[PDB]
């Protein structure tokens, strides 16, 4: 329900995305999708430069068009290793987002580093034992409305820091507290099924 | 890429060709195998040059007497540097194939004023200062007083050209005009002049059409020139204005004034040097006598005034004596000029021909058109006796005398139009002389019958027929080569019907309607709002182009247009319209919509060109009908109905089409390369209007979109945006518009290119 | 000064956090502010318009980014103000004069060249201010017994097994449906215990309202001490791992600052439950990440020591 105005500032939103993508490490991938309406852009300052220090940075940047393609974002795309599409329809929105769902290929660049990882239980603590301790989640202390007093949830093996949601990064010690499931959630890209081979039923003489 | 066309080989530079080019390429052999003049038309971007330049150098290299030496033709210097690149790589590639460098030697050539290295006459503006300059540093009178007076000025440059640079010529290679400069200033030699010289040992020599086309240059060329040597001529399909424009000659009361002027000075100067030394007098006087070929033959370093434009049976002939004293040839002069200032002095248009012209001046002047003919030889050598330098103020009296000479020697084809008053505004007396040619073919006329064969193409030759009858000559071989698309990358588009249904049209009767100014207004803005940045629109004129923005800066709308994309105006001035040119392609690179508006008979329809996203979109306003007021113009149509049974409004059509098709045709520079064309005009619904329109451009305009309306319009570009900015792959052209090597060998594919061209 | 006390101002927790950190003598102001620590378009001029009301207003309402808008594609705007604002001419008399200037309302070839030429002044100053790896596998099996560690997957005997096999293959090779010797009602009557509430299976129930066992004021009191301790435990481990030795004195310090919060705030907050005698071991999660601090900061002392010995 927002108000539609102005023109977009693809090199200030860029700059913001490069600030925040600057500290990330190395081996974590820098991506970007850039949703492009209008054909033109006001840019404060020379965009080439923000180009190569999107390139200097190995940030990947994705833009998909909804009118017709744009040389500047074609050319920032094609450079960042990023790919350019034009919205043809809706299901051809669709099919574009759902392409880019898929995890893009890591370039020579990207880095293999030893990560580490932390993968606590749900502690659920017992009112009848004298061992249950309801406290604040960290997360819900963030937010402005008074955080539930949970008896139990997810304790950070690194530093105790408790949360009710995960997979999420402990906020502490930066520890990346995950589950398993989280992480073989992601193996069918390991191991992609190949398609079929398609015989018409006239042509196959076997079972029915 | 190793080609075998009728048992030829090319070595073609890239991995992939189109079969457009090889049938380009077998055409061109079948021409080159009947050794005679052809035409050819060709799309633009599809490498027409890279098969001729591989054909031509398979030509050289297989049958060395065939073709003897190259000549190319061109319009502009940065298409002589992409043609010098070109070849570069060619030959690079010729190189690497082979593994060792060619005897192969390329040139191209310009005016000094592209080819000057001399600090001094660097910083000056104009060539034909450059010139004087040049030849005040560089006359060979002077050169041997310089050489007995180090101190005189001098340009060192020609001298030690002129002292090393003539033994040793120059390495075979291909040499670029800045090369060229980098070369001499290492040597210490001129490029222009060296290059002139070397001329006669390059392969290839390039250059415009004015270095040979113009009588008074074309000997600066073709005394190099044999007569298996084969010329070419690219984008050529105005050849014709160039001829009339060479031919034609402007007089007004200034330069009377200034020949007035000059005249008083060089009689003054005549009589000092008379007072001073007689005997140079005499020795002219025995030059003349004795015969002009020990003057002309013996000096090749003074051509800076030469005029090869009489036939060579002329020159032969000497001056009479009532004009061969330099007293006596001052008063003709004088007499002459009165004659010609009296005979403006008319303060309505007065049309003539030249042998009623003639009879008059000899009526009152006593003047014989024998006598006359020789009037630029004997100016020649008074103006080279008298130690003359500054040759620049005496530019108005060769041109009257030159353009008396025409008079004497060349009066059919020709119209003398005196008009004291200008067409645009008459209440300023502003008295010009016109002498228009209506016969371009004699300027083509030597080209035919002295080489071996004549190349022309261009990419707008939409009638095949009338070429042969403007140029009185017979190409051999007339084919028309198809475009095939694997991806339609054109989209023209006719929309003669406004938001209201308004008819659209460019006649200077409905020029003036603002409802039509508002339907384009309008056609802008929804254009700006949907086309990508790149928009270029042209109108018919000038004039009417700042009527229509003006009626929109008023009536508002320009305000959203600009909002939509900035807005970028030519006007007169050539520089003020570059800096434009650059700030709209750096607003084009940088993201923000700019829009060209300019005219069709600008300089953004001559010279310049576009890239894909610099050519997105390309609207042309109306049928770019010239202003008819032009007598010039009702001389020519009246000439050719009575010379060729040419329909004068069929020739205003063709006219305007071919700029058109000038103006659109360079938005694409290949398969990858995709524009859009709209044309906003129901008179474009017209079928003799349609059909004549290139092959390969008319092909694409499909029927249902002939005549429709601005929100038609809108949604097919949408459409065609859409489809073309879908992601495509080389791969896909492979076998459709794109060959491979295994391709090449298949029968079925040499049938099809075969069946792709069509010779009419 | 003024700046650092307008963000207090603001965030009311964190000035109530300053005062539990540096007033308190706990930490240092130093150290706890060390821890703390436009595009340009072409329609500037052709959307901003005089704003007519409907009686008779002119209702300006110059702002400042319009102005600095104005300012930058036209500096002739901006030096006449410097030149004449406020001496020569008033502010608003100067935008005045500039609405009733011939270079606004700029609307006859002399007209259209003006025109031109200053469409394309104005293209070239708004062009100027806008410048200023292939993979493959070894191990599969590992994917096959991922996270899950070695179970006890116990195998059966010699091919007496294939007798057992045998036998249910005859046993059920003659088989008919029976309906009674499905369930009995002893059997339903030991089901229904089990799932009766209170049962084996219906393990645990309704709970104790510890919302009402732990006041208000004292849930806010403990969000805001667990907000203290989280930042000061992301700062402890942000130095994690030590590299520098620089690292081990902040680390000393942020320990020091952990002491002396307990001391200051935790006990007297901990006192308030004793002597309201609350049986929430809402302190104990507290202590808990403490004495986890306080023993991997020993343990990492006891390392290096090691690692010096
Ligand atoms: S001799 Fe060469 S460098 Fe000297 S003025 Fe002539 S063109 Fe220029
Ligand atoms: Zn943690």
């Amino acid at each position: 329900d927002m108000t539609c105005h102005g023109e977009p500032s693809l090199y200030n939103s860029l700059s913001i995305a490069m600030q925040t993508l600057k500290h990330m490490p190395g081996h974590t991938s820098r991506e970007v999708l850039i949703i492009f309406s209008s054909l033109t852009t006001c840019d404060p300052s020379n965009i080439y430069d923000l180009i190569k220090t999107l390139k200097a940075a190995k940030i990947r940047v994705s833009v998909i068009g909804l009118s017709a393609e744009v040389r500047v974002c074609t050319v920032l795309a094609r450079e960042t290793g990023g790919t350019y599409h034009v919205i043809l329809d809706e299901s051809h929105y669709k099919e574009l987002l759902t392409h880019h769902v898929s995890p893009p290929p890591a370039s020579s660049s990207s880095e293999c580093s030893l990560i580490r990882m932390g993968f606590p239980q749900h502690t659920i603590a017992s009112l009848s034992d004298q061992d249950a301790k309801p406290s604040f989640s960290m997360a819900h202390l963030d937010g402005n409305t008074e955080p539930g007093l949970t008896l139990g949830g997810y304790f950070c093996p690194q530093c105790r820091a408790k949360y009710c949601e995960l997979p999420v990064e402990c906020k502490i010690c930066g520890l990346t507290l995950v589950s398993a499931p989280h992480l073989a959630r992601s193996y069918h890209h390991l191991f992609p099924l190949d398609a079929f081979q398609e015989i018409p039923l006239e042509e196959y003489n076997g079972e029915r | 890429m190793k080609l075998n066309v009728d048992g030829l080989l090319v070595y073609f530079p890239y991995d992939y060709i189109y079969p457009e080019q090889f049938s380009y390429m077998r055409e061109l052999k079948r021409t080159l195998d009947a050794k005679g003049h052809g035409v050819l038309e060709m799309p633009s971007g599809t490498g027409k040059t890279v098969s001729l330049l591989a054909l031509i150098m398979a030509y050289q290299r297989a049958y060395p007497l065939e073709v003897t030496k190259l000549i190319y033709c061109s319009r502009t210097v940065p298409e002589i540097e992409k043609v010098i690149e070109e070849l570069r790589k060619l030959l690079n590639f010729y190189e690497k194939q082979e593994g060792e460098k060619l005897p192969f030697l390329g040139l191209a050539l310009s005016s000094r004023k592209n080819l000057c290295i001399h600090p001094e006459v660097t910083p000056l503006r104009f060539g034909k200062d450059v010139d004087g300059k040049c030849h005040s540093l560089t006359a060979s009178y002077v050169r041997a007083q310089y050489q007995h007076d180090t101190s005189l000025p001098h340009c060192r440059f020609y001298e030690e050209f002129d002292a090393h640079g003539r033994e040793v010529p120059l390495p075979a290679g291909i040499y670029n005009l800045d090369d060229l400069k980098a070369l001499g200033r290492r040597q210490g030699w001129c490029p222009y002049f060296l290059a002139r010289y070397s001329i006669l040992h390059a392969n290839v020599v390039v250059y415009s059409y004015h270095y040979l086309l113009d009588p008074k240059i074309a000997d600066l060329v073709s005394k190099e020139l044999a007569r298996k040597a084969v010329v070419v001529f690219d984008e050529a399909h105005n050849i014709d204005n160039v001829c009339i424009d060479s031919m034609s000659v402007n007089l007004t009361r200034r330069t009377l004034d200034r020949c007035q002027g000059n005249l008083e000075t060089l009689q003054k100067t005549v009589l000092r040097i008379k007072e001073t030394d007689e005997q140079r007098l005499r020795d002219e006087y025995r030059r003349l006598v004795e015969g002009l070929r020990e003057a002309s033959a013996a000096r090749e370093t003074d051509a800076h005034l030469a005029n090869p434009v009489l036939p060579d049976e002329v020159l032969q002939e000497a001056v009479p004596g009532s004009i061969r004293t330099a007293e006596h040839f001052l008063g003709f002069l004088r007499r002459l000029l009165e004659y010609v200032k009296w005979r403006l002095r008319v303060q309505h248009v007065v049309q003539e021909s030249p042998p009623a012209f003639l009879s008059g001046l000899a009526q009152r002047v006593c003047i014989q058109r024998k006598p006359l003919r020789f009037c630029a030889e004997r100016l020649r050598s008074l103006l080279h006796t008298l130690e003359i330098t500054d040759l620049a103020d005496f530019s108005p009296l060769t041109l009257l005398a030159n353009f008396a000479t025409l008079v004497s020697t060349y009066a059919k084809g020709f119209t003398i139009i005196i008009e004291p008053f200008d067409d645009r505004t008459p209440t300023i007396a502003n008295p010009i002389l016109h002498f228009s040619c209506m016969d371009a073919s004699l300027a083509i006329k030597p080209v035919f019958e002295r080489f071996q064969s004549v190349i022309i193409t261009s990419g707008t030759l939409s009638p095949l027929d009338i070429y042969p009858k403007i140029l009185d000559f017979h190409p051999v071989t007339m084919a028309t080569f198809t475009m095939t698309l694997a991806r339609v990358c054109l989209c023209p588009m006719i929309i003669g019907r406004g938001n209201d249904q308004v008819a659209i049209s460019s006649k200077f009767e409905t020029r003036e309607d603002i409802a039509v100014i508002r339907n384009y207004g309008n056609l802008l803005l929804e254009m700006s709002a949907v086309v990508p940045d790149g928009i270029v629109a042209f109108f018919t004129s000038y004039q009417y182009m700042e009527s229509t923005v003006a009626s929109w800066y008023e009536q508002g709308i320009l305000e959203n247009i600009q909002r939509n994309k900035l807005l970028f105006i030519e006007t007169q001035d050539g520089a003020e319209t570059s800096v434009a040119l650059e700030k709209y392609q750096e607003a084009c690179e940088n993201g923000r919509g700019a829009i060209l508006l300019s005219v069709a008979r600008g300089k953004v329809s001559e010279g310049i060109d576009f890239v894909h996203h610099y050519g997105r979109a390309v609207i042309m306003f109306g049928v770019p009908y010239v202003y008819t007021q032009s007598r010039i113009l009702k001389a020519r149509l009246e000439y050719l109905r009575d010379q060729f049974q040419i329909r004068e409004n069929d020739f205003l059509t063709f006219d305007a089409m071919r700029h058109a098709a000038q103006c659109v045709g360079r938005a694409i520079r290949g398969k990858t390369d995709y524009g859009l064309m709209v044309f906003a005009d129901k008179r474009f619904a017209r079928g003799d209007k349609r059909g004549k329109l290139p092959r390969w451009i008319q092909e694409h305009l499909t029927d249902a979109n002939l005549n429709l309306t601005v929100d038609e319009g809108v949604q097919v570009a949408k459409y065609f945006l859409r489809q073309m900015a879908q992601p495509f792959h080389r791969e896909d052209q492979l076998g459709l518009s794109l060959l491979s090597l295994e391709q090449l060998e298949s029968e079925e594919t040499l049938k099809r290119i075969e069946q792709i061209a069509q010779q009419l | 000064l003024e700046e650092k006390n307008r963000m207090l101002q603001e965030d009311p927790v964190l000035f109530q956090l300053y005062k539990d950190l540096v007033v308190s003598q706990v930490i240092s102001a130093e150290e706890f502010w060390a821890n703390r620590l436009v595009g340009i378009s072409a329609a500037f001029l052709a959307d901003v318009r005089p704003q007519t009301d409907g009686c008779n207003g002119l209702r300006y309402n110059l702002t400042s980014d319009i102005i600095e808008s104005i300012f930058r594609t036209y500096p002739a705007v901006k030096m006449k103000y410097a030149e004449n604002v406020p001496h020569n001419m008033t502010e608003k008399e100067f935008w005045t004069r500039f609405f009733q200037s011939h270079y606004f309302h700029r609307d006859k070839e002399n007209s259209n060249a003006a025109i031109i030429k200053r469409f394309n002044h104005h293209s070239a100053m708004v062009l100027a201010a806008g410048l200023r790896i292939a993979l493959n596998l070894k191990k599969s099996d590992r994917y096959y017994h991922g996270p899950t560690p070695i179970q006890s997957l116990q195998y059966a005997t010699s091919q007496d097994i294939i007798n057992s096999f045998q036998s249910i293959r005859q046993e059920m090779e003659a088989y008919t449906p029976k309906l009674t010797q499905v369930l009995s009602s002893s059997a339903a009557s030991s089901t229904i215990t089990a799932l009766s509430p209170g049962g084996a299976l219906m393990q645990g129930g309704t709970q104790q309202a510890i919302n009402q066992m732990v006041p208000n004021d004292i849930q806010s009191e403990l969000k805001h001490l667990y907000v203290a301790v989280g930042e000061l435990l992301r700062h402890f481990w942000s130095c994690f791992p030590v590299n520098t030795p620089f690292l081990e004195e902040k680390v000393v310090k942020m320990k020091s600052n952990l002491e002396r919060f307990q001391v200051t705030k935790l006990c007297p907050f901990q006192e308030k439950i004793r002597r309201q005698y609350l049986s929430t071991n809402l302190v104990s999660h507290i202590e808990e990440m403490l004495q986890t601090a306080y023993n991997k900061l020993h343990t990492w002392q006891s390392r290096r020591l090691m690692k010096k010995t």
